[PDB]
């Protein structure tokens, strides 16, 4: 229940990152 | 109904009686807090009252002054500070006078003193406190109870207040504490209390350690107490040494050789576990401090200037003495072993690992002998110790040097996998995993790779303690057999690694392990599912078909579990049910990201229906997270479920009571934004309504706030111009948040502040980008936020001039500066340059190790350059 949150979050933050990047 | 009577009723095991007493006290406090507190303090100060009334009186006072919730605490202190000074003075005098008059050992007055001191010392309103406490302890006539109780109050104050607030009185505080710790002090309870207080006072005593004479006096008294015949005092004193070594490393060259080495070494050899643990902890901490100094070194080195702090390499010098003690300590395992139990054996193991990473190669010659001598000892204790030691030094020494060693030990390790002792196989399974992660070549070869897989597979049937470790081993072997599938000469995805040949036999076996009688120890089930999740994620291309069908199995299983509500009764049969659902949802998330896109469109209808039925509490959070992954995979094609899913998503947000599920929902909105884009506009008024409500709801957990602010940025990005409506409310909220300030003394609240600051920076980034548009033409709407640019830049300025930071904050701030450049242009250059600390933040980011902080800080620096070189 620790990795289920903290790890699924990292992978999400990366969504925005690559999104803002391929836009910036 | 005398107050003494009501207080005594707070101890009744009668829900109603207990609630009657509470309403009465809550009403008296609400009615007239000043008199309430005064009245409670009178009760507590009278030794004529029963132990129950006094303790209950003390608890009421305490709960009126502090709280475990940082926010409630500050409000209580402000409310107390608003009380008539005369009233507060009377409460203070009664509490202080209670010191030494309490029967019950743990003092109640001591806690009340601290709760008040926390509100008053920071505003200098209780100047009488420190001198009185100091006087209570140093008075030769004082009773034992009086001295102990007072040292307890000192300890609580030191523990609950920002050290910087006690810095100006360190001399006095230390006089009391060092006095209670002297060898001559009669009571061991007073020495104990005094020694525990020192441990809490070390952070504000820097000025004192800077004085040779004071430093020497403190060291002598602490080292002296490590020889106290009382075990509790010995242990506490040893913990002070551990902390002192950590805070004043650079001041210990003088003490190491003449005293600390001897004290810490002896302690490690103690038959008393608590003592041994401190001696081990002391050396584990030196390794940690030296590893960091090395990092600091390489840092400055690549940065030019010389490091400010320089190592002394105490770990290296003590190595030849530590190893033999640690390897022998490893022999102190036992049949009845506990994983969450921190004993000398486990600690020795960790210390050995830290020594290997701190001293590298240097450790091999000291440990290898132990390993060869006992690797075959009939005694399982030594056999396990040898294997453990082997596993503990695989990280640190140079691989090239370790390759041949590990290569040659493989035959024994494999046999060890089949050892009769469960402890040996447990450790063997762990060491195999370590090898896959540190020296893969030794496993991924055409001689051991097969027998290894064979024993690992067979291990899945062993006892949970071993099966679980075998799962972790498999998890690493796959991660290794994968990290060694690409590279070659190009930058593409792998194709077919060394496991592909057996990838299926493995998924089916993990699937079987997963089907074993629950309640099992060492979270076997969780480990197998976790392993399955890892092997899948680390599968090449030619694995696709295997992953495809595994995806179908997960679904079917997820469905078979659904109608399992037939025998869902008794808190024990249902707990396994809720975690099975939780484990399958998390698994579905992993294969979902590995199958093609069409596979999601051909399965989406099934999963939503399933995940829907499931949305306990822990399951909701997992369902929502599963939906987030499906939303990421479906993309715009998810718009189809928005009507049927709308009410449920709104449910998760509206709750907040269980912040966890609420957080998954907020996270979900963000994914909905990225998948739907502008198509989310029609659902935004509702979502924004609930999000804003949560923010202004002071009953919502604090960790939801930043997740929400960050989502405002995702919505702005997705809906663009339509975001104008909320700008006023959102920017006002952001201004408030950005001005949040916690006590830099609290590490948990500090991280919170960083998270929040990062979230504000992301919202701003989302708003600026969303208004500018995604084209080579800055849209006029950006101008609506143009008068907010200085605030933002200033907000980043302050963030810059803050030793806290975090690469995460630096990254987002860099990203935002770059966004402003592209949105507003030229004039942004002057504003940034007129604020020197921003320049420092950018330079700091370009140095960072975090690629995100290095990429964005670098990109931003570039954008600013274009403004410098443009009309």
């Amino acid at each position: 229940r620790r990795r289920r949150i903290e790890v699924n979050v990292e992978l999400r933050k990366a969504k925005k990152d690559d999104q803002m990047l391929k836009r910036r | 109904m005398e107050l003494i009577t009501i207080l005594e009723k707070t101890v009744s095991p009668d829900r109603l009686e207990l609630e009657a007493a509470q309403k009465f006290l809550e009403r008296a406090a609400v009615e007239n807090l000043p008199t309430f507190l005064v009245e409670l303090s009178r009760v507590l100060a009278n030794p004529g009252n029963s132990q129950v009334a006094r303790v209950a009186a003390g608890l009421q006072i305490k709960n009126s002054l502090t709280s475990k919730d940082p926010d409630i605490k500050a409000q209580y202190q402000q409310r107390w500070l608003a009380i008539d000074a005369n009233a507060r003075r009377e409460v203070k005098n009664y509490v202080l006078h209670t010191l030494g008059t309490e029967t019950y050992r743990p003092s109640s007055a001591s806690q009340c003193v601290a709760g008040i001191a926390c509100a008053e010392i920071p505003v200098n309103q209780w100047p009488e406190l420190i001198p009185q406490l100091v006087a209570n302890v140093t008075n030769p006539n004082s009773t034992e109870h009086m001295k102990e109780s007072t040292l307890e109050a000192i300890g609580y104050i030191c523990q609950d207040i920002d050290p910087e607030q006690l810095q100006d009185k360190s001399n006095e505080i230390l006089t009391a504490i060092i006095q209670g710790m002297r060898k001559e002090e009669p009571s061991n309870n007073v020495k104990l209390a005094a020694t525990n207080a020192l441990l809490n006072s070390l952070e504000f005593t820097k000025a004192n350690f800077d004085k040779e004479s004071e430093r020497h006096f403190i060291m002598q008294v602490v080292c002296e107490a490590t020889q106290c015949p009382d075990t509790r005092v010995r242990v506490a004193a040893l913990q002070n040494l551990v902390k002192i070594m950590s805070l004043y490393y650079q001041y210990m060259e003088t003490y190491m050789g003449p005293a600390l080495f001897a004290i810490t070494i002896e302690a490690m050899k103690s038959d008393i576990d608590e003592v041994a643990l401190q001696g081990i902890e002391f050396w584990s901490n030196v390794c940690d401090e030296e590893m960091d100094l090395a990092i600091e070194a390489s840092e400055a080195a690549e940065q030019g200037r010389p490091p400010e702090h320089t190592s002394k390499f105490y770990a290296k010098g003590a190595l030849q003495y530590l190893v033999p003690i640690l390897t022998q300590t490893l022999t102190k395992q036992d049949e009845n072993d506990d994983d969450d139990d921190w004993n000398p054996c486990k600690a020795a193991g960790v210390c050995l690992m830290l020594l290997a990473t701190c001293c590298e190669d240097d450790i091999v010659p000291h440990v290898l002998p132990f390993i060869k001598e006992h690797i075959k000892n009939p005694d399982w204790r030594y056999r396990d110790a040898a294997v453990m030691a082997f596993g503990c030094i695989l990280e640190g020494p140079e691989p090239s040097q370790l390759k041949p060693l590990v290569i040659q030990a493989m035959p024994t390790l494999i046999e060890l996998m089949k050892d009769p002792s469960v402890v040996v196989r447990d450790t063997a399974a762990w060491t195999v995993g370590r090898i896959c992660e540190l020296l893969p070549e030794a496993a991924i070869n055409d001689v051991y790779l097969a027998p290894l897989l064979q024993c690992l597979i067979e291990g899945l049937s062993a006892e949970p303690r071993v099966a679980s470790n075998v799962c972790w081993a498999f998890s690493s072997l796959a991660e290794a057999a994968y990290e060694a599938a690409d590279v070659a000469d190009d930058q593409e995805e792998p194709a077919t690694y060394c496991l592909s040949s057996s990838f299926e036999l493995i998924v089916q076996k993990l699937l079987e392990t997963t089907d074993r009688p629950d309640g099992h120890q060492n979270n076997l089930r969780s480990s197998a599912y976790e392993s399955l999740m890892e092997i899948v994620k680390n599968s090449a291309k030619d694995c696709y078909p295997a992953v495809q069908k595994t995806t179908l199995v997960i679904m079917e299983r997820l469905q078979q579990v659904l109608q399992m509500e037939s025998h869902i009764q008794s808190t024990s049969d249902r707990i396994q049910f809720n975690d099975l659902q939780s484990l399958l949802c998390a698994t579905l998330q992993n294969v979902l990201r590995k199958v093609q896109h069409q596979d999601a469109l051909q399965i989406s209808d099934v999963v939503m229906a399933s995940l829907l039925r499931m949305f306990s509490g822990g399951v909701q959070e997992d369902a929502l997270m599963a939906v987030s992954t499906l939303v990421e995979v479906l993309g715009g094609e998810f718009l189809k479920y928005m009507e049927a899913f709308k009410p449920f998503l709104g449910i998760g947000l509206k709750n907040y009571a269980e912040y966890q599920v609420c957080l998954a929902a907020v996270g979900l909105v963000g994914d909905l934004c990225r998948a739907l884009q502008s198509n989310i506009i029609p659902f935004c008024d509702e979502v924004m309504q609930l999000l804003l409500e949560n923010l202004g709801n002071e009953n919502v957990h604090r960790s939801v706030k930043p997740q929400i602010l960050s989502v405002f940025g995702d919505i702005a990005l997705a809906i663009g111009g339509e975001f104008k409506k909320y700008l006023e409310v959102v920017l006002n909220t952001l201004q408030q948040a950005s001005q949040a300030q916690v006590d830099k003394s609290d590490y948990d609240m500090v991280d919170y502040l960083n998270e929040l600051r990062e979230s504000c920076l992301e919202a701003y980034t989302g708003i600026v980008q969303g208004l500018k548009g995604d084209q080579e033409n800055v849209h006029p709407d950006v101008m609506l936020v143009q008068p907010r640019v200085e605030f933002i830049l200033s907000f980043i300025d302050h963030i810059a001039g803050d030793e806290d930071h975090t690469d995460g904050v630096v990254a987002c701030a860099a990203g935002l500066i770059g966004d402003l450049c592209t949105a507003f242009g030229k004039d942004v250059l002057k504003l940034v340059e007129a604020r020197p600390m921003i320049h420092e933040l950018l330079t700091e980011g370009r140095r960072s190790k975090t690629n995100k902080a290095k990429t964005l800080a670098r990109w931003a620096t570039k954008e600013l350059r274009k403004l410098k070189n443009q009309a």
